[PDB]
């Protein structure tokens, strides 16, 4: 998410 | 006590556009709670948006029951769920997910007394600030700035548009120059069209932070070191001499929402004004 | 009237496993709807799954108020809404999604009345099937037998092993072939173990095609065809002959599941016994 | 899908 957004 | 036809806020826009300066200022309200960005909403938002676009997939859910009615009741409970109890309730619920306000139009739809912030800052300040302080968004290549400014340009658009088509009483851009420059100004602005009670806590949001009622901060979201700080003018042009000359030639064609949101795209920095 | 704890029935297991049938037979009962394939449901499980399984994610959600407790209530409120109202009301609420299963321990923590029916078929038979009927599952290779049945044991392993884990009050192994060759028995059993009491309608769920409180289909649905039917024993061995043989002589090491469930991976095909 | 499973 992964990403921060 | 909570429903579908409560009056929420969200506010939103592309990352590093100020939204948790906004989103802080409005939790130093005593009356408000916004809390932390849920990271959930955006992600289920486009989980639903996916299903809708899809005419093929559109039918086969029609055929099994789960009509946009029935789809659109599960959206509110889930939604709602995190919006209420992922932080301490308040009169004036708020919620903070940049790019939740990419289904701006579907939010105004499942939550009809809800208003819409949407965060403008310049482009290439936002893009600056994701490159140099290598904040990762999921498309956007944080080694290009060209790559970084068309992502910015398309999602800020979609965003802008959507704002657009729900009207000034539901949304109001919200320019972040403007906001730093002018802060008594702007929160008066905000708080009138929001329909909430002036009250001057909003402009002293370093001093709420932690507290009751107050503004509470993630130690892992990438903006608590800068929202601690009062506000300043400081991040207005950072940007200015660090994107590259090729970018800066094209600026017009890769980001043609700069003039449209009112900001020069051959001025390095444009005259955002002056306190 | 519904809430989270309500006896919901969950139907699941591999495609092609007899799930509609079985769903299809408790819809015939007039207390108890299942109806059509929800699909959402499936993908907003598999979703928050992917949320708790990393631990990076499952710290930011954390620290953002999104706690287990927030998003099982989120859960819970989505899941119920779905189930709730694309279908229309009975005193025994039923919900058939094949991969839902794959979160069959999750379900049950967040219904904590709720019972699970796990149909399983021998593996040749349901990879034979979506092979031959070009039903299309994600990951699933239809040009392959080897990769199919090799996802079937992926899939079911990890489906048998939570409904173990639950145990014997909440969750069932209902056989395919055994539910076909003794259908009286096996209904009875079953409607026992969901303490819902004795309907002989549901050993003529073809009599109960579109009817009121009776069996809704879908026509964009793939065992539409087959369900409309009277329950037979038809669709036993039609994989017989038709794996390639050296999938055959690696059948054990291929889906060990297989002998776990009563199968002889050897047998072409095994005695699953007769009416 | 979107897949049919
Ligand atoms: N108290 C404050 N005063 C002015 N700007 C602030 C601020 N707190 C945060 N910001 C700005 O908000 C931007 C991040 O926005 P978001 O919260 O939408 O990601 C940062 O830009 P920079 O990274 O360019 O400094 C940061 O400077
Ligand atoms: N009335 C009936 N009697 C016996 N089997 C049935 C049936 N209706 C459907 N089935 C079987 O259920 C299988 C599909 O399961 P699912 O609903 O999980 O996809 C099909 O296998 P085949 O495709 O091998 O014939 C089909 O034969
Ligand atoms: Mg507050
Ligand atoms: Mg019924």
């Amino acid at each position: 998410e992964e990403e921060a957004y | 006590a909570y429903h579908k036809d409560m009056p929420l806020i969200f506010i939103g826009g592309v990352p590093r556009s100020g939204t948790t300066l906004m989103r802080a200022m409005l939790d130093a309200h005593p009356d408000i709670r916004c809390g932390e960005e849920t990271r959930v909403i955006p992600r289920i938002l486009a989980l639903k948006q996916m299903w809708s676009r899809s005419s093929k997939e559109k039918i086969r859910l029609d055929e099994a029951g789960v009509t946009d009615e029935v789809l659109d009741s599960a959206m509110q409970a889930f939604l709602l769920e995190i919006i209420v109890k992922h932080g301490e309730p308040a009169p004036y619920l708020c919620n903070k997910d940049p790019f939740a306000l990419k289904s701006l139009t579907y939010l105004s739809r499942l939550f009809p007394n809800a208003k819409f912030l949407l965060m403008v800052r310049d482009g290439r300040a936002s893009v600056h600030s994701m490159i140099s302080r290598k904040v990762t968004i999921a498309g956007f290549d944080l080694n290009s700035y060209r790559d970084c400014l068309t992502k910015w340009n398309r999602a800020i658009e979609t965003m802008y548009n959507q704002c657009m088509e729900v009207g000034y009483k539901k949304c109001m851009l919200v320019h972040y120059e403007q906001l730093v420059l002018h802060p008594e100004r702007w929160m008066r602005t905000l708080l009138k069209f929001l329909q909430i009670p002036w009250n001057h806590s909003v402009l002293h949001h370093e001093e709420m932070i932690g507290k009751a009622g107050g503004v509470s901060l993630s130690k892992v979201e990438r903006s608590t070191d800068q929202v601690i700080k009062p506000v300043n003018v400081g991040a207005l042009s950072k940007w200015v001499g660090k994107i590259p000359p090729d970018v800066l030639q094209d600026m017009a064609v890769i980001a043609p929402m700069l003039a449209k949101l009112g900001y020069d795209p051959y001025a390095n920095p444009p005259n955002y004004g002056k306190p």
